[PDB]
């Protein structure tokens, strides 16, 4: 796994790519398979979890391949296996803080 | 319900830009659009421009096109006006006003034209 | 067309949806929840 | 731009009677025009929003309506607060290119 | 990442949809699947051809 | 015995786009009588799963 | 006749026959066929449309039976050609295949193959153009 560690307070940008630029749908899901973030055509929605008034996107790198996921106010508790999905493929990047 | 505060007067020689600002205060800044009026002695209210905060755009009067710039500091409720080329016809008191636009911040902008908000006027003249 | 402005309304409607037909349909949709 | 054309600027209007201000486009207006109130050192305060609203704070004395390109505002029981330039905008402008004219003043005959 | 932005008129319109039907050029043509229980990914066994 | 369920609906100006990303603007609402008569004929749903 | 299949290059029979049956059902109708026993805008349009596609057809088959002569079948529905089976390509015998499989499960079973065979039917139509012109000597 890609491993990232933060801090306490801080803000991290994990992230997945596609080799297609557009139109292109992911989800990013915990290690329960809990959803927390994901694309449903041109808008952002996000899934049942402890994240959802933290993680966020930048809406606009969609159509460069690149779908970020931003954990901002990063707690202990949020240390984690986060999970990409995106067209066919899966990603993992392991978040310590 | 806002307050709309100028900055200090300017004297400019000719060629210069001025930097003139507006501080908003008591109530949201995004629910209010503002716009800048130039009172030139001798002359009547004229319109320079106006800028949408939610989305950030401005429009401006034709002949100020190429002169004008009306931006927005949100972080510190701060409208602004940069004015190139100056020229002894632009000596004026210059000055924001604004108006409230029902909850904007949840999609609900009116987009209205009528100021209700005026500062005070800050005098800028050229030398 | 009895919509008033506010302002410091107009941007107020409502939906009405059968509240028997409403609830039937979820009574189907959750029986074929139920054996999936 | 269009432009805003009002009545002679100067009329004189003793105290206590009614005035009659006016305001003509040179294009038509949905009952989007407002008007301003100005005194020397002071902020031109809005008076009438759209062709006929009052502005907040504004009394029943200060009043008016119109369409199309022909508007009127009458000011009634004159007061001495009332002599300043009255000025007409016009918002039906998108892009926006809002345009003011120059307004009328008010004066006390002698 | 900057910013695009376009103004113009917004006029009001009367919105309201009408059916459209897609229609097969030549040299295709459209299979249908008939099975009032298909799920959207199966085999269906009652096939029609339409343009 | 109400029988209607309702629902409170708003009318926005400034929407997301469904065709692309970005964020258009509309001009406001119409001062008259606005009527729509609809069908609702299925559900989008999403599951929430998970472990727990 | 020409609208076996339900369309047009369907000529050969219905789809879901088997192979075995589709040919035999050819025939009955060949000898039954040589034996020989309101006005609106869109009907401009459809009928244009429509003319199209049969225009088409025609243009595609006569392409077609031109192009097969690269094989020694030009001019035919039914042709037969000196390229032996060579069994990997299928393994089912005969009467298996035609009694009881339909053309599209046919297609399907040997669509691994049929690049290769149709290079191999060249290389014969190549050779026997040869051999015949060396025999005219
Ligand atoms: C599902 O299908 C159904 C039907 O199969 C769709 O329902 C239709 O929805 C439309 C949308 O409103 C509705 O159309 C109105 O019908 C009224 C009947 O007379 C018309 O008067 C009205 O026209 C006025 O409003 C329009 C709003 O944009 C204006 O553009 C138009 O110029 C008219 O406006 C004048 O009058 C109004 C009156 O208040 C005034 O305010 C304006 O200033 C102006 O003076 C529309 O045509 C259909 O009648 C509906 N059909 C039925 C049977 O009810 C339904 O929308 C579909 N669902 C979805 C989600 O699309
Ligand atoms: C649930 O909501 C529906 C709205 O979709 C309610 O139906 C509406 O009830 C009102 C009651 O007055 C009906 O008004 C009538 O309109 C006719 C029109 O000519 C008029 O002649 C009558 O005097 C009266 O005004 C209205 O038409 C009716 N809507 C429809 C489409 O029929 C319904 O009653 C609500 N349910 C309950 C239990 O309240
Ligand atoms: C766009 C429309 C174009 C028109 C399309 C017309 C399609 C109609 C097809 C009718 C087929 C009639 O039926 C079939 O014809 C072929 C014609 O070679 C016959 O085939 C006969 O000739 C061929 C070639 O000479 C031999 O390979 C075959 O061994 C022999 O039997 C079949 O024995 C008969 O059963
Ligand atoms: C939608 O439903 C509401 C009720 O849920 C309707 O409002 C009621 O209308 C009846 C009709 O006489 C009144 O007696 C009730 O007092 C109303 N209820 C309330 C809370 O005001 C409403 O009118 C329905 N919408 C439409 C378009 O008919
Ligand atoms: C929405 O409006 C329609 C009519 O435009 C309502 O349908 C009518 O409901 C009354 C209730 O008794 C019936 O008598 C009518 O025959 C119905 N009309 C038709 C054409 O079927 C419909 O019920 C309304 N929806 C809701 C939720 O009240
Ligand atoms: C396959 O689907 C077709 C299409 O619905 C069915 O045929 C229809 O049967 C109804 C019964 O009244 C007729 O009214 C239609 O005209 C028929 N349509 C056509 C195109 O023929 C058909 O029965 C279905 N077959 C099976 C095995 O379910
Ligand atoms: C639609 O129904 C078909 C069956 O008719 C489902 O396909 C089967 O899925 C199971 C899952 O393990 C396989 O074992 C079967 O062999 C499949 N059968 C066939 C014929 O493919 C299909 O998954 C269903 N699709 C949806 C969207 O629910
Ligand atoms: C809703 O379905 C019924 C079923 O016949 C149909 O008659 C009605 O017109 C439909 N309503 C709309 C809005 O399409
Ligand atoms: C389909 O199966 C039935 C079973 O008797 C048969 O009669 C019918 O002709 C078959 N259809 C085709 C296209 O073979
Ligand atoms: C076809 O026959 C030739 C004859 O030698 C053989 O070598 C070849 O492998 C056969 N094709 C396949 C797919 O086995
Ligand atoms: C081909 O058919 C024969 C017939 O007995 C069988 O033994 C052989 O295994 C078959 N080949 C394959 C690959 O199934």
């Amino acid at each position: 796994k890609k491993v990232v560690l933060g801090k306490k307070g801080d803000t991290v940008e994990l992230t997945c790519t596609a080799s297609q630029k557009k139109s292109i749908q992911f989800h990013w899901k915990n290690s329960n398979q809990i959803k927390i973030l994901g694309n449903q055509g041109s808008f952002l929605t996000k899934g049942p979890s402890k994240l959802n008034d933290r993680a966020d996107s930048r809406r606009s790198l969609w159509d460069q391949g690149n779908f970020p996921l931003i954990i901002k106010n990063l707690k202990i508790e949020d240390s984690d296996t986060y999970i990409c999905e995106v067209e066919d493929q899966k990603e993992e990047v392991q978040l310590l803080v | 319900q806002v307050q709309l505060l100028e900055s200090g007067a300017e004297v400019k020689k000719p060629g210069s830009s001025v930097k003139v600002s507006c501080k908003a205060s008591g109530d949201t800044f995004i629910r209010y659009s503002f716009t800048w009026v130039r009172q030139a002695p001798g002359q009547g209210l004229e319109w320079m421009g106006r800028i949408i905060t939610i989305l950030d755009v401005a429009h401006y009067a034709p002949h100020l096109q190429g002169r004008v710039t009306i931006t927005a500091d949100k972080s510190t409720s701060t409208v602004y006006l940069e004015l190139r080329n100056l020229r002894s016809d632009d000596t004026a008191v210059y000055f924001c006003a604004g108006v409230y636009e029902g909850e904007a911040d949840e999609g609900e902008y009116d987009n209205n034209g009528f100021l209700k908000h005026w500062g005070q006027g800050t005098l800028v003249t050229v030398t | 067309n009895n919509n008033t402005r506010k302002s410091i309304n107009i941007r107020q409607a409502h939906c009405n949806i059968s509240k028997a037909r409403w609830n039937e349909t979820l009574g189907q949709i959750v029986a074929k929840l139920e054996e999936q | 731009e269009l432009e805003l054309t009002q009545s002679p600027a100067t009329l004189s209007v003793s105290p206590g009677e009614r005035a009659t201000l006016s305001c003509r486009a040179s294009e038509s207006v949905s009952s989007d025009l407002a008007w301003y109130q100005q005194k020397p050192g002071q902020a031109p305060r809005l008076l009438i929003y759209g062709a006929s609203t009052r502005a907040t704070g504004v009394p029943a004395r200060f009043s008016g309506s119109g369409s199309g390109a022909e508007f009127t505002l009458t000011i009634s029981s004159l007061q001495s607060e009332d002599f300043a330039v009255y000025y007409c905008q016009q918002y039906n402008n998108w892009p926006p290119r809002y345009t003011f004219g120059q307004g009328t003043r008010l004066e006390i005959k002698r | 990442c900057n910013t695009s932005v376009i103004t113009q008129a917004c006029p009001k319109v009367s919105f309201e949809p009408i059916p459209i039907h897609y229609c097969a050029p030549a040299g295709f043509a459209i299979l249908k699947c008939n099975s009032k229980t298909f799920n959207g990914s199966g085999p269906c066994t009652n096939v029609s051809t339409v343009q | 015995g109400e029988q209607n369920i309702t629902l409170q609906c708003r009318i926005k100006q400034i929407i997301n786009m469904w065709q692309g990303v970005g964020k258009a603007m509309y001009a406001p609402p119409i001062r008259g009588q606005i009527r729509c008569s609809s069908n609702i004929t299925g559900l989008l749903l999403t599951r929430d799963g998970g472990r727990d | 006749a020409v609208g076996l299949g339900a369309f047009i290059l369907g000529f050969l029979g219905a789809a879901g026959s088997t192979m075995g049956a589709a040919s035999m059902a050819l025939t009955v109708q060949a000898r039954l066929l040589l034996s020989g026993i309101q006005h609106m805008l869109q009907l401009t349009v459809w009928g244009i449309k429509q003319l199209q596609a049969r225009v088409l057809a025609v243009e595609r088959y006569l392409r077609d039976q031109q192009l097969l002569g690269i094989w020694g079948c030009s001019g035919k529905i039914i042709c037969c050609t000196n390229v032996p089976w060579n069994d990997s390509w299928s393994n089912k015998t005969i009467n298996e295949i035609w009694d009881n499989m339909t053309w599209m499960q046919w297609e399907k079973e040997i669509d691994n193959y049929t690049q290769h065979i149709y290079t191999l039917l060249e290389v014969s139509q190549i050779q026997q153009e040869k051999n015949e012109q060396e025999l005219l000597e």
